[PDB]
């Protein structure tokens, strides 16, 4: 539903009927989003960290640049030369074209899976489900840390849309 | 030239590679603990 | 009352869109 | 400039800007109080946390 | 930047790597396995084995009640417990 | 009554101001609700 | 609608006080050329 | 007064001194071989 | 000396075989539901 | 010298940097990775949640988690050699412990690692700024793994160090703290989410405004690692969005900076928000509504309609989630709509 | 074009104008004290230290005037509930009329250090420029601190020169401000042990004086002064913000968990006091003694003291509040007017039952009456069509001992229920809500707020620490990266 | 004291809105010399 608290609703319900949170797709979704949001701060971090010279301390360091510059403002070599070093040296990017690219595709690819996640469970191929999947000898059941997930899930299933549901199975 | 086998780099790469296979074996082992 | 407060913000902001797009400081190619 | 009553009365204390003892000098005795300090906090934190016990020393509202 | 620490392709592609390792790698793979098979891993980390999570009759959970005389608890549970 | 040197001017350009305003107008729009309880 | 009483002075002042700051700092600068 | 807990701490301090101590010594050692 | 690709594929299959084991292992594995 | 020898050594290149920092980064950080790992593979978490937390027990990747200390301990650091465990690595492994471990050792890994970001940074003549941005997580990890728990009852209610066990951490908030409706958390997603776009866009926006300066179908090699030459026309930029979105990121110091801000900022707004949850100070409230929720039994907003979901999440999970309370809810007391 | 955050940098050098700065944030704070101080003072009600002690009224600043010792107002009343004895000038009003004049003058000393900004003292001899010696400057101020810290430690709290400090203990509470004797024995560390405080200040004072001298004399190694770039004031800021924020987190701890630095009555009862039925168990003992001592169960509870039942009311358990639940605990459950009586719920069979309380986490909650042994004998159904344990079908009932209800019993299924649901909150009470016009929802105690205060505050400051520390040390790269490249 | 509700936003805004104007116009002029 188009509105702020509406989304929250569309959500909490879903979890309940799709266990979305336990869905391999949404994962790869929260994956990139979190990533991009981390990379967005990474690549933004480095650049400004190897920014270059052009200012006083009174002046705003940001001023050191003109629209339509011919050469980039940052010192890429002194950047990779740092980041690369900070754990591994080779898990770093010298290939600005590649890096800026990595930024593109990561967020944009995970988000897709995600977009597909909803679209996947759209026809009921919900997230995983391990309720009662872990048991001992006698069969006495050992709750999986997912059984709680599911417990809190019922609390949701039950309430959502009280009055209409005129039958045992939320088949829709 | 002649670069040592006991490298800073190596101590690390090891602390990991030893357990990992120790673990992986442990796990592949569990794969059958029925009953 | 308070719903005007919501609508006043909502609006003066649409106009902060006006200025920031049309009376925005231009990109000077030098 | 513009000195005055206190301006002169306090000129020494502010004078020796760069006055710096040579080398590493005192440092060691710092690091000795330093670590000597840690255990203080830790020993306090740990009495408090309830990890360090003592007698007539059970941390509670009760305490008269 | 100028880098100079003993190369990788070298040894992953090295004749000696595969000969020292071939024998020792599965030594760990095997070692781990045994750790599980003996069933010591369990006693190693208290981790109960399916055969013994709940006593036979009881239906309750062996939950640690008091943080200070906890050691006892565990026992007295692991105790009556099979 | 002798001028202190450190009298540097202040800066906030035609744009930064648009953001500054977009920054407030928003939270204002966000918190308003919670400011009404 | 039973709502908080400072809603106006709260939300409102929240807008006009910081905003007025930025406003000041801009026209204070756009007036370096005496223009504005 | 040397409560099992207190003794627990000293023990902890000693282990702490041991890991730091062993660590620096080996460290000054290898740094010295260069 | 030993060709690089040849170490990759055999190293890989292991990950694909070991990982494969893990999926079987979830069906009869303790964590199954039987 | 004597110091500088230690310095001189540990300080220069050798591939995997190891610095004045490393001394605490590497050790804490290692144990930490291990700390979590061992648990998932071998350690159980039964004696605290009556819940299985190890491959060994049969748990899967998404199941395994390194518990969290029973509500009987509270915030006691639960020391291996402390009064509670008494250096009994099996009981200490049983009373959970590994938690405080993983968490505390870990807590340093960050402190330590950020330092490293400084060390390597002050040594390479760059702006530490990266190290700053990194507060983003410290604040989160601090508040969310230490502060919040420290504010509540026991280490128990603290995160779970699990895959699913951590998802529980969500719902549980939604259900009890109704976090979802907390301004602060909001900017928390306003920044992460907002930033991700910022990332995915600058990344691609750049790629396309790339000067063909290579020959053929491989614009990935055509780039010069060697010298200064704006690879992406900053001009073909603004004149693009300026016409497609109405706005132009004219400059790269700010663009490549504003990207630093977005996240880091929101995160903090999250860390604040949760700090709230520490002392149960939460945004569940919303009087204006609930007061009129009393009468007018026929007026309904999503807020309430949602808020109700929460109320179910409580009644059902609390009994099994919070075992140490031995909750008991008879068939009747449980809230349900007509049907199921 | 100098951007705003950079505008306060103006000074950095020129300590002259800076003094006038701190000379202000100082004349601006002091003011705020006397300020809200007056305010809270313009609203605190003394009428009853029993059910309307400050902390409920949403008092935040006046709670301290007690710690230190100001118990009363020039209007013949106190916070203990005294009579005839009225403090000297130094009574709430004073404390305020006080800081009010303070800030007021500092504002002047303030607008002085500006025009008169260039002084000899701020000018270094050998150097042709404005410089400030810090490596010593610091130790000096230190010397004053401890000198004072001790000057206070032994000369105030000990009661030797001045009033003690607020203290009491877990009964009543019967708190008051009495003199404290520093007890250095090991239990001086039981945060709770008040004595454990006077002992620390008298003791840390020593350690400060010595240090000051030491740092007023000794000079810093060129190995440190080169590392900690001393001389560049920028470093003293990260070198302090660091401690300040930590100083926070400690005040955040002492506040939330218990401590003799934050009492039980000057601040909302601790949220943990209710976690463990501290208040009901320390009660049952007394109503049990009184009981197995030859007394009517009635004389029994009518025995228990007002204030104490009250503590056993979840409505004071700091947690229950809400981040936006805008006010003083009173426009919540209302104004506590009195204790109704302990509500023991009887079965129809005669069996005694208990209302299974509401754990701090839930705003919502289903009442359940468990048999004295955890079994379930009563609840308030939701399905209600398959109810097996309804009050009505199990004939639940309620009697009352103590309070004002006393010796009375209620039988009608409605009220019996009701009384229960309100029992899930601890000790039932009678709240006048009309006067303030409460809402029916809980709020958090001062203790609650204060914690969340030196919370987000301290959690932020470490960011300043990380920011200035980083801008202290890299004041070099600060400008640009250095046009030169390629080596490394 | 039962008083009007807009007392604050009324009286208050009455102060800060026109006042802010004058404030602006001053520092907009005292900044001709770039000083201020
Ligand atoms: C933003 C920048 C971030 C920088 C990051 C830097 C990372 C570096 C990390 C180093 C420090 C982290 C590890 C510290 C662990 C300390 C262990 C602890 O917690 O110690 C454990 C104890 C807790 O005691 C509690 O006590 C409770 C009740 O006991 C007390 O009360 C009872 C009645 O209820 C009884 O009377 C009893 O006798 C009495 O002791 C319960 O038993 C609880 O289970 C128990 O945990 O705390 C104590 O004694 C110790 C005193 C507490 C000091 C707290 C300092 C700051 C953190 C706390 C803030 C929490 C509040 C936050 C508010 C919101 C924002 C801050
Ligand atoms: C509080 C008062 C005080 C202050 C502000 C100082 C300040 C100083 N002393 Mg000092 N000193 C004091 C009291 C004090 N001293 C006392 C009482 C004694 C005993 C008489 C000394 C004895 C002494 C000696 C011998 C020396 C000093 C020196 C110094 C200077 C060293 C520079 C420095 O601080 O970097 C050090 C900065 C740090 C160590 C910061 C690191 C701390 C962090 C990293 C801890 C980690 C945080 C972690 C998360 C918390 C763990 C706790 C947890 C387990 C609970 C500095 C100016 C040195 C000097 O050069 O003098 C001019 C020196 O040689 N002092
Ligand atoms: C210094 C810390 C501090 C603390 C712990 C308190 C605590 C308290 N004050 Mg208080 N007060 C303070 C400072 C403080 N005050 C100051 C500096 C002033 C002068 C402006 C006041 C003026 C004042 C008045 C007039 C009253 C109080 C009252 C109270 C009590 C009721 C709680 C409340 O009103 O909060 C309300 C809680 C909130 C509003 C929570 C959300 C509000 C903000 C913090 C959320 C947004 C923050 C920020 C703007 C977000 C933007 C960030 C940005 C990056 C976008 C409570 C004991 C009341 C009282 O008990 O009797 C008078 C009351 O009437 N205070
Ligand atoms: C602890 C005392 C303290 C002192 C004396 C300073 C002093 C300074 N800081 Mg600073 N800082 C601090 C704490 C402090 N800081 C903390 C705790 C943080 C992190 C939380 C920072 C983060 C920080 C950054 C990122 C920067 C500074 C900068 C500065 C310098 C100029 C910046 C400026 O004044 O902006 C002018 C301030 C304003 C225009 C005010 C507007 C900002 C908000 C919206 C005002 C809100 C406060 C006000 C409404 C009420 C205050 C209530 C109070 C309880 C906070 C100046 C030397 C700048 C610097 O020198 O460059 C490195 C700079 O860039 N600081
Ligand atoms: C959040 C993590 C963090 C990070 C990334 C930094 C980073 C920095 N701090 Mg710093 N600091 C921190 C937390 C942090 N600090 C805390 C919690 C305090 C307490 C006040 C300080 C106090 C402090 C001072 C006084 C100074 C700094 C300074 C600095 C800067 C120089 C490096 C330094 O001083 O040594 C880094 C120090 C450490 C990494 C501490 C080491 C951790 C301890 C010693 C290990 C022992 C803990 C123990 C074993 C744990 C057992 C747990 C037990 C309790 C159960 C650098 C930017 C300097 C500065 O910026 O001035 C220019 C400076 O003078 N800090
Ligand atoms: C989605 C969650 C998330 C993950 C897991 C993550 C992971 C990481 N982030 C890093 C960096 C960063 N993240 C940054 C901003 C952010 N990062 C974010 C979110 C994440 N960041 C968000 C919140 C912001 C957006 C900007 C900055 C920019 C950096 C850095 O530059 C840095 C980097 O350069 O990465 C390449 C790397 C630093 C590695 C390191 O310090 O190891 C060394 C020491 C460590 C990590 C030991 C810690 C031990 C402690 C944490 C014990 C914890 C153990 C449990 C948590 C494990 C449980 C596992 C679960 C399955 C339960 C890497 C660890
Ligand atoms: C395509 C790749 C490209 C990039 C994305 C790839 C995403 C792949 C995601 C797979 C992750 C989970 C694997 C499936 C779980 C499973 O099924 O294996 C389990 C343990 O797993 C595991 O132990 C997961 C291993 C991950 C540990 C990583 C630690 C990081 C340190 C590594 C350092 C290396 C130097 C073992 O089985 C479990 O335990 C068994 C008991 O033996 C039970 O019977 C069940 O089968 C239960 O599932
Ligand atoms: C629902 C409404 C309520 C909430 C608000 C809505 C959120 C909107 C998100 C925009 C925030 C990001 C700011 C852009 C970065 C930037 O462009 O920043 C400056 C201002 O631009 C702006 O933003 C101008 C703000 C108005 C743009 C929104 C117009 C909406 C109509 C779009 C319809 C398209 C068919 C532009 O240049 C900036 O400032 C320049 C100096 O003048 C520098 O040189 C740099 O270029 C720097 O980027
Ligand atoms: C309900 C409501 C109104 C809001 C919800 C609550 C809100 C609004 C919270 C916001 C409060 C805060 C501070 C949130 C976090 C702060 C923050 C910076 C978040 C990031 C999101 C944000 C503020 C703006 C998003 C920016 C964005 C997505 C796009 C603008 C940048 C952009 C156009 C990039 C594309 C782009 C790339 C490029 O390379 C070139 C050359 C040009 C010209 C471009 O335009
Ligand atoms: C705890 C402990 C410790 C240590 C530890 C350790 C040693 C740990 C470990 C370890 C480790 C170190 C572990 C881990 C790791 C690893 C691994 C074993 C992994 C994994 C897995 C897997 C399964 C994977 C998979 C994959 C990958 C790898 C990626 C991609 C995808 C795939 C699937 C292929 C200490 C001393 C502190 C203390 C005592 C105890
Ligand atoms: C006649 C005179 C005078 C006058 C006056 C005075 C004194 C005063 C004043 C006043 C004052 C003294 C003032 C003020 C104050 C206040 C302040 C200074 C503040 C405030 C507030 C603030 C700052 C804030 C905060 C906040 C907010 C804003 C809201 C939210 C929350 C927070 C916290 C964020 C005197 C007496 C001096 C004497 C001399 C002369
Ligand atoms: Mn809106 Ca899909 Mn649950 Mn049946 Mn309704
Ligand atoms: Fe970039």
């Amino acid at each position: 539903p188009l509105g702020i608290s509406g989304t929250f609703n569309f959500m909490i319900v879903f979890q309940a009927e799709h266990n979305i949170l336990m869905h391999p797709f949404h994962q790869l979704g929260v994956a990139g989003v979190f990533g991009g949001a981390l990379f967005c701060a990474m690549h933004g971090s480095l650049v400004t960290s190897s920014l270059i010279r052009e200012t006083t301390e009174t002046e705003s360091a940001n001023y050191g640049y003109k629209f339509g510059q011919e050469e980039e403002t940052y010192n890429i070599v002194a950047a990779h030369g740092y980041f690369g070093r900070l754990i591994f040296q080779y898990a770093s990017f010298n290939n600005s074209r590649s890096l800026h690219f990595f930024l593109a595709a990561w967020r944009v690819v995970g988000v897709w899976f995600a977009a597909l996640g909803i679209s996947t469970m759209a026809f009921n191929l919900n997230g995983f489900n391990f309720n009662h999947s872990v048991i001992d000898a006698k069969g006495n059941v050992i709750n999986t840390w997912a059984d709680i997930i599911n417990r809190a899930n019922l609390g949701m299933e039950v309430m959502h849309e009280r009055n209409a549901h005129n039958f045992p199975l939320d088949l829709a | 030239v002649s670069y040592p086998i006991f490298t800073v780099r190596w101590v690390a790469v090891h602390t990991l590679a030893v357990p990992t296979i120790f673990f992986l074996g442990a796990i592949a082992a569990m794969q059958f603990i029925q009953r | 009352m308070e719903t005007i407060t919501y609508v006043f913000i909502f609006a003066c902001i649409i106009a902060l869109f006006f200025f920031a797009i049309f009376f925005r400081e231009p990109p000077r190619i030098t | 400039a513009r000195r005055t009553w206190l301006g002169d009365i306090l000129r020494p204390l502010n004078s020796e800007y760069g006055k710096v003892a040579p080398g590493w000098g005192t440092t060691p005795l710092m690091a000795v109080f330093m670590g000597l300090f840690l255990v203080f906090l830790l020993i306090i934190l740990e009495i408090y946390n309830s990890t360090l016990i003592l007698d007539g020393v059970n941390v509670s509202w009760k305490a008269l | 930047g100028t880098t100079g620490e003993r190369p990788f392709s070298d040894i992953i592609t090295s004749v000696r790597y595969w000969v020292i390792h071939s024998i020792t790698i599965p030594a760990l793979f095997i070692a781990g396995w045994l750790f599980v098979s003996t069933g010591l891993a369990y006693d190693v980390f208290g981790t109960p084995r399916p055969d013994s999570y709940y006593a036979q009759e009881q239906r309750s959970i062996p939950l640690v009640t008091d943080r200070f005389e906890a050691k006892q608890q565990v026992e007295t549970f692991l105790e009556q417990l099979k | 009554m002798e001028p202190n040197p450190n009298r540097q001017p202040v800066e906030l350009n035609r744009t930064s101001l648009y953001l500054g305003l977009l920054l407030i107008l928003v939270l204002a729009l966000l918190f308003s609700s919670y400011f009404f309880n | 609608m039973e709502v908080n009483q400072l809603g106006f002075i709260a939300t409102a002042l929240f807008v006009l006080v910081p905003s007025v700051f930025l406003i000041i700092l801009y026209v204070q600068t756009e007036s370096q050329q005496k223009s504005s | 007064t040397i409560t099992p807990s207190l003794k627990g701490f000293f023990i902890g301090l000693l282990s702490g001194a041991v890991v730091l101590g062993l660590t620096f010594a080996v460290l000054i050692a290898i740094s010295q071989i260069d | 000396r030993i060709p690089l690709w040849i170490v990759a594929t055999v190293a890989g299959m292991g990950v694909i075989v070991i990982v494969g084991l893990f999926f079987y292992g979830a069906y009869a594995g303790l964590g199954s539901s039987l | 010298g004597w110091f500088d020898i230690l310095d001189d050594w540990l300080k220069r290149d050798r591939f995997v940097f190891v610095g004045w920092s490393g001394i605490l980064l590497f050790p804490c950080a290692y144990l930490a990775l291990g700390g979590w790992l061992t648990g998932t593979t071998f350690v159980t978490s039964w004696y605290t949640h009556g819940l299985a937390s190890s491959y060994l027990e049969g748990c899967n990747f998404l199941t395994v988690a390194v518990s969290t200390p029973a509500n009987s301990m509270g915030h006691s650091l639960l020391l291996l050699w402390g009064p509670e465990a008494q250096g009994d690595f099996t009981r200490w492994c049983q009373l959970g412990g590994l938690w405080t471990f993983i968490a505390l050792h870990g807590a340093f890994g960050l402190i330590g690692f950020m330092l490293r970001q400084f060390e390597i940074a002050r040594l390479v003549g760059v702006r530490p700024y990266n190290a700053i941005a990194f507060s983003a997580p410290i604040a989160v990890f601090v508040s969310v793994f230490l502060i919040y728990p420290l504010g509540q009852s026991s280490w128990f209610f603290a995160p779970s160090f699990g895959v699913a066990a951590i998802f529980r951490f969500l719902l549980f908030f939604q259900g009890f703290h109704n976090w979802t409706l907390n301004p602060f958390h909001m900017m928390g997603v306003a920044g992460v989410l907002g930033g991700a776009l910022l990332c995915a866009i600058h990344g691609a926006t750049v790629e396309n405004t790339l000067f063909q300066d290579g020959e053929g179908a491989s614009t990935f090699r055509a780039f010069n690692p060697t010298q200064a030459e704006e690879t992406y026309s900053m001009v073909t930029a603004n004149r693009f969005w300026s016409q497609i979105f109405g706005i132009a990121f004219s400059n790269k110091r700010w663009l490549h900076f504003f990207m630093l801000f977005v996240p880091v900022t929101g995160l903090w707004m999250s860390a604040i928000g949760v700090v709230g949850l520490a002392l149960n100070l939460r945004s569940y409230d919303f009087i204006s509504q609930e007061i009129r929720a009393a009468e007018d039994p026929e007026f309904e907003t999503f807020y309430t309609k949602n808020l109700l979901l929460n109320e179910g999440i409580r009644a059902w999970m609390a009994p099994q989630d919070q075992p140490h309370e031995n909750f008991v809810f008879p068939e009747e007391v449980l809230p349900r709509g007509n049907a199921l | 074009g100098l951007p705003w955050y950079r505008v306060h940098t103006v000074l950095i050098n020129d300590p002259g104008r800076l003094i006038a700065a701190h000379l202000m944030h100082t004349a601006l704070v002091a003011g705020w004290a006397g300020s809200m101080a007056l305010y809270e003072l313009a609203t605190f009600d003394p009428s009853d230290p029993v059910l309307n002690p400050m902390w409920r009224q949403g008092m935040f600043v006046l709670p301290f005037m007690a710690r230190l010792g100001v118990t009363g107002s020039w209007s013949g009343w106190s916070i203990t509930g005294e009579t005839g004895i009225d403090p000297g000038f130094w009574s709430f009003e004073g404390v305020a009329l006080a800081h009010i004049v303070l800030s007021g003058l500092l504002f002047l000393a303030a607008c002085w250090h500006w025009v008169y900004w260039d002084l000899e003292l701020f000018r270094d001899p050998r150097t042709g420029e404005p410089a400030l010696d810090l490596p010593k400057m610091f130790g000096i101020h230190l010397f004053l601190a401890g000198l004072l810290c001790f000057g206070f430690g032994a000369f105030h709290l000990t009661g030797l020169f001045g009033p003690g400090m607020w203290v009491s203990d877990p009964y009543g509470l019967t708190g008051s401000v009495q003199p404290v004797a520093p007890e250095w024995g090991p239990d001086g560390f039981n945060p709770y042990n008040p004595g454990g405080v006077v002992a620390h200040h008298i003791a840390a004072g020593i350690v400060g004086i010595i240090a000051g001298l030491f740092h007023i004399l000794v000079r810093p190694p060129q190995r440190l002064y080169k590392a900690l770039r001393m001389g560049n004031i920028e470093t003293v800021l990260s070198s302090s913000i660091a401690a300040v924020f930590f100083a926070a987190f400690v005040v955040a701890g002492t506040m939330w968990y218990g401590s003799a630095t934050t009492p039980i009555e000057l601040f909302g009862p601790t949220r943990y006091q209710w976690d463990s039925s501290y208040f009901q168990q320390e009660i049952n003992r007394r109503v049990q003694a009184s009981l197995a001592s030859g007394a009517t169960l009635e004389e029994a509870w009518s025995a228990i003291p007002e204030k104490l039942a009250f503590y056993d009311y979840i409505g004071n358990n700091p947690a229950k509040g809400g981040l936006f639940r805008t006010g003083p605990m009173n426009k919540g459950d209302g104004i506590a007017q009195a204790w109704k009586g302990h509500a023991v719920f009887r079965n129809k069979e005669g069996e005694e039952l208990f209302v299974r309380r509401m754990p701090a986490f839930f705003e919502s909650f289903p009442v359940i009456l468990t048999d004295k042994n955890g079994v379930v004998k009563a609840d308030i159904p939701f399905r209600r069509a398959e109810s097996k344990y309804s009050f009505e079908q199990q004939g639940v009932t309620v009697s009352f001992y103590g309070g004002e209800l006393n010796g009375q019993t209620f039988t009608d299924p409605p009220t019996v229920k009701s009384y229960a649901r309100k029992a899930i909150f601890g000790e039932i009470f009678e709240f006048d809500t009309e006067t303030l016009n409460s809402d029916g929802i809980f709020r958090t105690s001062p203790r609650g707020w204060f914690t969340f205060a030196h919370a987000v505050f301290a959690l932020l400051f470490f960011f300043g620490h990380i920011w200035h520390g980083a801008r202290t040390l890299f004041r070099d790269v600060f400008s640009g990266i250095d046009p030169e490249l390629s080596p490394e």
